């Protein structure tokens, strides 16, 4: 599901090696290193992310995102 | 049309230059303070060109002021430069398209490019020295070429002219650094790292500058300008983007970033580095 | 073959780590990790792409891309 | 504990393999070697980063770290 | 010996995951994963490459190359 | 020690896998695969880079780094 959908407002490396997101409001987190450049990446240069996953509350795991220019 | 760089003192020199840009150039509408302004090259027909001749490097001589350099009003590219003494106009290879009536055209074997008359000149823009002196045994070894091959001491003799002339009008940086050698203390002046450094991204800085709107910083490559004050001190002419020199890749000319402005390219180009992660070998 | 050269439309991180862009109104997908990086960066700034494989119908993986500077 | 709070004044690649970086006068190191690079696009964008660590006197080392644009 | 020396005209990611440049009108690709992103953050920037092999023939491999502001 | 302080004038990818800067008139050189994003980031930008050794003359390596906006 489309879990939310934004610009990214922080973003943070924990000490567990994930990588948490602020988009639309509620926090995500991701267990993928690959994700970490991509999306500080989105969050300097401004694009628009879609947080995808199934499980959709605030504070939960994700692994699919979409990356839009603005 | 035709226009004078007089180096009798600093006032003169920098009063020349101005002239020049007022005529081919028009001032940014966001980055100017009084008459002292970043300004964007008018567009004119391809082949256009100034005539600019040089005077005032001895006043003890009424007849040091034969030497012209031909220019390229859409680039600012020195295209060659005129012996009008003997009515002969030495024109570099890159230009046959730049013709002057009723002057002796002389087709050179080499191009303009920097890289092309460094090697010749034996001579680096980075650390070259140029001062009154030097600017007259510039003129002198102009004044006494002939053929249609670039020596060692002609080739210097450009790179000289090009950067007190040519790079002056695009960088108030150079034009306020070198002018102190007009002095009567005849001090010399050194082309810095930075100043070549700014010829270099002449074209990119150019692409970046239209878009300012009052955001307290640009970062254009290695440039940095930390605020508005720090752009008009460096910069006082580019080219009119919207030339092939304005772009290298890509289509957005710029991101904003905490209120500073970024060239996209360098942006990019730092942020596509992979997980560090996945620095490894054979496991 | 040139299955499609244009501007990245739009990025997308899938859950299984592969990698999709839309370019001329086509989607692909690539299991090559390093191209990730290399693809946003050619998003935020408008490069134009070439996307090439044996395989051009929207859907298809790939794993050869050009990056051009017109 | 939020150790320190503000822009990047320096980094450091040290010769144990370790990054440290300066923030509100007070260094901080740190072994996540992900960090590095997400780090200096932080320092060269003057991001507003938040060291967090269980060890906030100065010198100290951390792993875990906010990101945050003006 | 000092194979080609000029601008990246393009760049391409291959099949067999080496990594393509065109420098003064000629190509050269190369194995080390290493130059993927130093070779495209240098054609972004314009930066002027020289590429140095044993085999400087057009379609030949490399794996040293300087980076130039000039 | 501090060896050299400046912006990089050149860096090059050598055939052994290490890296290669300039700074202040002399060369150096590093192993860490880790330092080469880092170093040629560096040069793109124009940071001032602080080469830091107990080998300090030209041709020598290093392992420690300090990166300065300004």
């Amino acid at each position: 599901a489309d879990c939310a959908k934004g610009k990214i407002e922080f973003s943070k490396y924990n000490e567990n090696d994930t990588f948490t997101v602020k988009v639309a409001g509620k926090e995500y987190w991701t267990n993928r290193w690959n994700l970490q450049p991509l999306l500080q990446s989105a969050q300097l240069t401004g694009m628009t992310v879609t947080i995808k996953s199934s499980t959709c509350a605030s504070g939960s795991g994700f692994a699919e995102v979409q990356f839009n220019n603005d | 049309q035709e226009f004078t760089i007089d180096f009798s003192t600093q006032q003169s020199y920098v009063s020349s230059l101005n002239s020049i840009r007022t005529a081919i150039s028009t001032p940014l509408e966001h980055i100017s303070q009084g008459a002292t302004s970043v300004s964007v090259i008018n567009h004119t027909p391809p082949g256009s060109y100034i005539s600019v001749g040089i005077r005032g490097l001895d006043v003890y001589q009424a007849h040091f002021d034969h030497l012209r350099l031909i220019i390229e009003q859409n680039n600012l590219y020195v295209a060659g430069f005129v012996n009008t003494a003997t009515n002969t106009f030495y024109r570099f290879s890159d230009f046959a398209h730049i013709s002057l009536p009723g002057v002796t055209t002389i087709s050179m074997t080499t191009d303009s490019s920097y890289t092309t008359l460094q090697r010749v000149a034996a001579l680096e823009r980075s650390g070259m020295q140029i001062s009154r002196h030097s600017l007259v045994s510039s003129y002198l070894a102009l004044m006494e070429f002939s053929g249609n091959t670039m020596t060692r001491e002609a080739s210097r003799a450009v790179l000289r002219f090009v950067t007190v002339t040519a790079q002056a009008l695009r960088f108030r940086q150079i034009q306020r650094e070198f002018r102190q050698a007009l002095s009567e203390t005849a001090p010399v002046y050194t082309m810095t790292p930075e100043d070549v450094d700014l010829t270099l991204n002449w074209g990119r800085i150019s692409n970046v500058l239209p878009e300012y709107r009052g955001e307290d910083g640009v970062r254009v490559g290695r440039i940095s300008f930390n605020n508005i004050s720090a752009i008009l001190g460096t910069v006082a002419v580019i080219l009119n983007c919207h030339q092939p020199e304005c772009q290298i890749t890509g289509d957005r000319p710029v991101i904003k970033i905490n209120n500073t402005l970024w060239e996209s390219n360098t942006a990019a180009a730092f942020l596509n580095r992979k997980s560090q992660s996945l620095y490894t070998t054979g496991e």
